[PDB]
């Protein structure tokens, strides 16, 4: 007795449910490291 | 559980969303989970949630 609905479209309920700017963690000696940015 | 988790493992991965909060995660999960009521107890879903 399992969810065997297979019903995966109910992933659609939570998909449907769905500028950048990063910030410096760290910097020294001319090279920075940048978190965030999930886009470049 | 874990045999529809991992037989299906496209829900297994959209659940491992490291940065993601994790409200919209466990909506999705309990969600899934009692869009039948098969599992009618509800510690298990405490337990996984």
């Amino acid at each position: 007795t399992i969810p065997a609905d297979d019903i995966q479209s109910a992933i659609e309920e939570y998909v449907s449910s769905f500028e950048e700017v990063g910030t410096v963690v760290d910097a020294g000696d001319g090279i920075a490291h940048v978190e965030g940015l999930p886009s470049v | 559980f874990s045999r529809i988790l991992d037989v299906q493992p496209r829900l297994a991965i959209l659940l491992g969303d490291c940065a993601v909060p994790a409200e919209g995660r466990v909506r999705l999960l309990r969600k899934v989970l009692e869009r039948a009521d098969s599992t009618v107890n509800p510690v298990v879903v405490a337990l996984l949630s």
